[PDB]
């Protein structure tokens, strides 16, 4: 019922993901420091690729009155009572008088103070629900401080619409908790194998007019980047994924989905100047009954280096298992796919020849 | 009284089994001229209004009763405790203590605390039976108590305004739970000279040893949110100001 | 106590800079470089003496050194503050952008003594270029003391930034 | 008779007058929950007489005061609406409010060597070898250290806090000795609060005030150990003799 | 009859616990700050697992049911030590951003910056059972028995629940101890009363470290209890321990055979 990944993947001078000064993500692990992605860009790239692939896209918007308000826009609405009637959208739902909102902008609708996770056909009906009560809405717009008109219990019921993304990543509402899905996904973050100093790379961006005397350069920094054999785990409750997407062929569709966005996605951290596009050298499906086991303290004592660490980290995720399954004694349908053939590494299970046929084997396993 | 109790008996009269709490007046009236025993405060706007008690001074136990050693002072003291007054010796051997319920103004309540003052600090003025060497004890431990509460409301000032300024409050807590747990020892260094950092024995006065102690409980509170640079600013702004 | 020798070094290595030529040029060819390096293998004669006996005292006294010689011609030619009061004294007088200047401390305060020394060199040299005061021991004894301080001194450097840059635009009225 | 307690461990409270959801702990132990941990050892239920315990005496020297630490701890929070604690009436409060915060101080890294004097101590360190219930310093999470007994038998033990037992590492000046050390004894009285226990019927605990007074003692600073792992050494080295 | 275990597991990237602010849980604890996964939390885990698996024997070994009214039992006799890193730990923050999907005529305005607070270590667990008083309090010795073995499973198994989903802190203990004591249940805390230095790892020399601190106090205290541990490390032999297992539930087996 739980089905986890794990993965080694090497990225070339990627800097992929960067804290608020421009330095790549760090933990002091094992302690070394150890250059890491962070799990919630590595978790937007695989939902926007999953949405992407199987069609259906949610929405996570501090802006949701705008976007009611083109709606309401294109279905006849003058532009002052289209943005009365969004107002009255949120205006009409929650414990106190409405959702709250950010201090007003000029010349745009106010923001909501909380993000709205919602996929986009739930916006649409949000719209025609403020629709069919025009001329209600007509009136309140008259009024000085108008309430929340519009049923209440019509606009939960189109709040609570679940995307794939919400099923398989969760929301939260805070106002409505009627609303808010748990998660079926645990998504650590990625470090690496190895420990790493932050390599900083000095450019400077050459002004193109020559100067009549002095030439110098337009600007001159130096952004820091990095590279490394990342370790990478997630997880997948399939009793919760089964029971929120409710059938199971849905949810065995958004499982493999999930799987083949973990092992296809990158995050894209300024990959127009890095290119660091790679695919897993590395990947291991298991399917446990009792609990997830991420195989993270394998790596904890840090690799000394020399040598390509990734031989080592494949060996030495495959020496873990082993201990694991002689420790931890279970019945979890093993499985692996792996690019090099220099070693076979028996405790990764059956192995596979394709990542593609490793996902079908363990998803139609589980 | 605002409220109105009564306690139906036990048929002994050892025990009472039911009670009614509930109110005597529906308007209520200003009680005329201010309480003698409780500290009062004005605030912007003139209100006058008596100091709330705080549970984080109760972490340094007896701090309040210190209050002898002393701007503005309970009224019931300064008739009683002063000079101006009557009895002769008395004076020198009475000793404050303190009643204190923190508490919300509401019905919710956090903690309450005793506190008479330390028979130490004066008898250790006896000890020694001279002049001079007693009135430097005296003024020293006067001294302490005065700066340890300057700096104590200029951390909780700090911390409060840095808060408040950095989210554009919860430092306060733990800057004052830090502050007075920091702050009791070295202030029992000041008084018995023994060797306290930020303090040298011997010196006329508190030395800066509390000033230390406040920017370790300000720094340790602090400490996790100066990384940004835009909030870095704003709490070394208000830690400048504890360096006195 | 290690201020000692670094004053020292600082003295010799001063006149050295001015004096003569072929050390200094031994000196700059050794910039944010581990020692070990063979091209800090010419800056042994000059700077091996002064250091006492952790790599981070030699790393602080041989990294400070090569700076110093690979100031500008125009820098070398002209309480204590840190590195921090020399930055507040290059936004306020030299008028250096004052959001990207405190983003580079701000920078400079998270490495480890790995990273420390791989920033240092351009931000120095940067303040440098236009004249801006540093002293170099306390520069010294900071860099020695980077390696066993997770930010007991860039904390110091910091504070001492953020206060001065107040104290200056205070005194300004 | 008196043997020699220790109390150490990481973490340690010893809390008095506090009865609502802040706890707050005195820096130094108290003797309600030296007795009571005593009485645990020796299976006196709640409620029993607590007058066997009474004529004990706890001088107690502070090595290591200890940092003191406020730790949140919230009580049923997360938790659908049917499962969240009682109320009194009976009927459980909406969840959004159903939960207890409550803010637990607690001493860290602090230890103090309470030597107990007493006419049967003796039968109560026998007690603490092979105990009832569990003996925890202050909050039943907190679990003691090891060397809880550093000797089971000592005539006169005070004797042996002025000197003979081992010290955490501390500055020792040149040319210096006799270190400065805090002992605690039972006019001259530092602070006046309710130890004594009269009773600890969970029902109505009750309790007397008793004064103490904290003398500041010199001891030799060849006590002190040295700097990293020797005190450990010294206090093992201490227990075998 | 006092069964206790020590279990040392280590902790990715993770914010298990975390105070009334963001930052999680520390002790300071020989001198130096280390992060704690509190008693409490981990218990309510423990004791949710073993209520899961199991199906009044979790008032007995766990003491009262937090939303039922007392009976007259609220002492649990288990006893959970608070979880404590070998080592000091630093707070690592993490910066992050949530993205706003709709895009105005501004690019990255993003919805939401803030920074939360994470750390990773190797915590060293440990617990105790009074396990007579399970028995004089359950009755049959049957019960208790089957109820210790699975809290001892429950003990190992799991892991809290706390921005589990934003980091998969999921993990096995690397070490477990279990020390069937009829003198006092003891607890190898102080082995850490020195936090370890870093830069090679913390496993393995918290291993033998803690197995120095077991001949040592066995060597003062020369007892009749029933040792035995299970490693995920066959690399290094802890003598001091007992006698190696190959696995966590045939130790938990050998040591509820011993108990009785």
């Amino acid at each position: 019922t739980f089905v986890d990944i794990h993965a080694i993947q090497t990225l070339p001078y990627s800097n992929i993901n960067r804290d608020d000064l421009g330095s790549p993500k760090t933990v002091v692990y094992g302690g070394k420091e150890r250059t890491r992605v962070s799990s919630q860009s590595w978790k937007r790239a695989v939902r926007h690729e999953v949405e992407a692939r199987l069609g259906d896209k949610a929405v996570r918007t501090r802006r949701i009155i705008s976007e009611i308000a083109k709606r309401l826009r294109e279905r006849g609405w003058d532009a002052d009572l289209a943005d009365a009637g969004a107002r009255q959208v949120v205006l009409s739902v929650g414990k106190k008088s409405g959702i709250k909102l950010e201090k007003e902008k000029d010349s745009e609708a106010p923001a909501t103070s909380v993000l709205f996770y919602l996929p986009v056909p739930a916006i649409d009906e949000l719209a025609a629900i403020a629709d069919e009560h025009r001329d209600a809405v007509a009136k309140e717009a008259a009024k000085k401080t108008p309430k929340g008109i519009l049923p209440a219990d019509r606009i939960t019921e189109v709040l609570k619409s679940r995307n794939v993304s919400v099923n398989l990543f969760g929301r939260m509402l805070a106002e409505l908790p009627s609303t808010e899905v748990d998660g079926a996904v645990q998504f650590a973050h990625a470090f690496t194998v190895h420990g790493t100093t932050v390599e900083v790379d000095f450019f400077t961006a050459v002004d193109d007019i020559p100067k009549e005397n002095d030439h110098g350069s337009g600007h001159m920094n130096a952004g820091q980047f990095s590279a490394g054999t990342f370790y990478r785990y997630a997880n997948v409750n399939l009793d919760r994924l089964v029971e929120n997407t409710g059938d199971a062929q849905t949810a065995r569709t958004a499982v493999a989905e999930f799987l083949r966005a973990f092992l296809s996605t990158v995050p894209s951290g300024k990959q127009n100047a890095t290119a660091a596009m790679t695919l897993p050298d590395l990947v291991h499906i298991a399917v446990r009954f009792d609990r997830p086991i991420s195989f993270a303290p394998a790596f904890e004592t840090a690799l000394y280096g020399s040598d390509g660490y990734t031989l080592r980290a494949c060996q030495e995720l495959n020496n873990y298992a082993e201990r694991l399954r002689e420790v931890w004694p279970d019945d979890a349908i093993r499985g692996y796919a792996t690019v090099e053939n220099k070693t076979d590494l028996a405790a990764l299970g059956e192995r596979y020849d394709s990542y593609p046929a490793l996902i079908d084997a363990m998803v139609a396993a589980a | 009284f605002r409220h109105a109790v009564l306690l139906h008996p036990s048929p002994d009269g050892s025990h009472v089994v039911d009670a009614w709490v509930t109110w005597a007046w529906r308007e209520r009236n200003i009680s005329p001229e201010l309480d003698p025993y409780l500290i009062y405060q004005t605030s912007k706007e003139g209100r006058v209004y008596p100091r709330p008690a705080e549970a984080e001074r109760a972490i340094w136990r007896d701090l309040d009763a210190l209050l002898h050693y002393g701007n503005y002072r309970p009224t019931i003291l300064d008739n009683c405790t002063p000079l101006a007054q009557v009895p002769q010796e008395v004076l020198d051997s009475l000793r404050l203590r303190a009643f204190g319920f923190d508490q919300d103004g509401q019905a919710r309540d956090k903690q309450w605390f005793t506190a008479t003052t330390p028979a130490v600090l004066r008898w250790l003025a006896d000890r020694e039976t001279d002049d001079n060497e007693n009135a430097r004890i005296v003024r020293r431990i006067t001294l302490a108590r005065k700066a340890a509460e300057a700096l104590g409301r200029r951390l909780e000032k700090a911390c409060k305004e840095a808060w408040k300024e950095s989210n554009s409050g919860p430092w306060v807590q733990h800057g004052m739970s830090r502050y007075w747990a920091k702050a009791e020892p070295v202030f029992w260094n000041i008084v018995y000279d023994r060797p306290a950092q930020g303090y040298t024995p011997g010196m006329a006065g508190p030395g800066n040893a509390f000033n230390l102690v406040a920017l370790a409980a300000y720094d340790e509170v602090t400490g996790p949110y100066c990384e940004r640079p835009r909030v870095a600013k704003v709490v070394e702004r208000h830690r400048s100001t504890l360096f006195s | 106590y290690i201020l000692q020798h670094a004053d020292a070094l600082v003295k010799r290595v001063s006149k050295l800079i001015v004096n003569e030529p072929a050390a200094r040029a031994a000196l700059r060819r050794g910039v944010g470089l581990a020692p070990e390096d063979p091209r800090m293998l010419a800056a042994h004669r000059v700077v091996a003496p002064y250091v006492p006996v952790v790599h981070a005292v030699e790393r602080a006294f041989y990294a400070v050194a090569a700076i110093m010689a690979a100031q500008p011609r125009s820098a070398r030619d002209q309480r204590r503050p840190n590195l921090g009061v020399s930055l507040a004294q290059a936004v306020f007088d030299k008028g250096l952008n004052a959001d990207s200047t405190e983003q580079r401390l701000h920078l400079i305060a998270r490495q480890n003594l790995d990273g420390v020394h791989r920033h240092l060199p351009r931000l120095v040299l940067y303040l440098r270029s236009d004249q801006v005061h540093i002293d170099w021991g306390i520069l010294i004894r900071d860099l020695a003391r980077w390696g066993h301080t997770p930010r007991h001194v860039a904390r110091e450097w910091v504070q001492d930034y953020h206060r001065t840059l107040e104290t200056l635009t205070r005194q300004a009225e | 008779s008196g043997f020699l307690l220790r109390l150490a461990g990481p973490m340690q409270s010893w809390g008095e007058h506090s009865m609502f959801g802040e706890r707050d702990t005195l820096p130094y132990p108290s003797r309600s929950g030296l007795i009571g941990m005593f009485a645990a050892a020796q299976g006196v239920r709640r409620g029993d007489p607590l007058d066997r315990y009474k004529e004990l005496k706890f001088t107690v020297r502070v090595d290591r005061p200890g940092v003191r630490l406020v730790d949140f701890h919230t009580i049923g929070g997360g938790l659908p609406k049917e499962r969240t604690v009682p109320t009194a009436a009976g009927e459980r409060r909406d969840p959004k409010k159903a939960t207890i915060v409550t803010s637990r101080s607690y001493l860290a890294d602090a230890v103090f060597t309470v030597a107990v004097t007493g006419p049967e101590a003796d039968t109560i360190a026998d007690a603490l070898a092979a105990p009832y219930w569990q003996p925890y310093l202050g909050r039943r999470a907190f679990v003691p250290d090891p060397l809880l007994v550093l000797r089971r038998r000592v005539a006169d033990p005070v004797r042996e806090l002025v000197e003979a037992v081992p010290l955490p590492h501390r500055r020792v000046e040149e040319d210096a000795a006799t270190v400065l050390v805090d002992l605690i004894y039972e006019t001259r009285t530092l602070t006046v609060l309710n130890d004594v226990p009269l009773s600890f019927d969970s029902k109505s605990r009750r309790y007397s005030t008793r004064q103490i007074r904290v003398v500041p003692t010199e001891v030799p600073a060849t006590l002190v150990a040295g700097p990293g792992r020797d005190y450990q050494n010294k206090l093992f080295t201490y227990v075998k003799q």
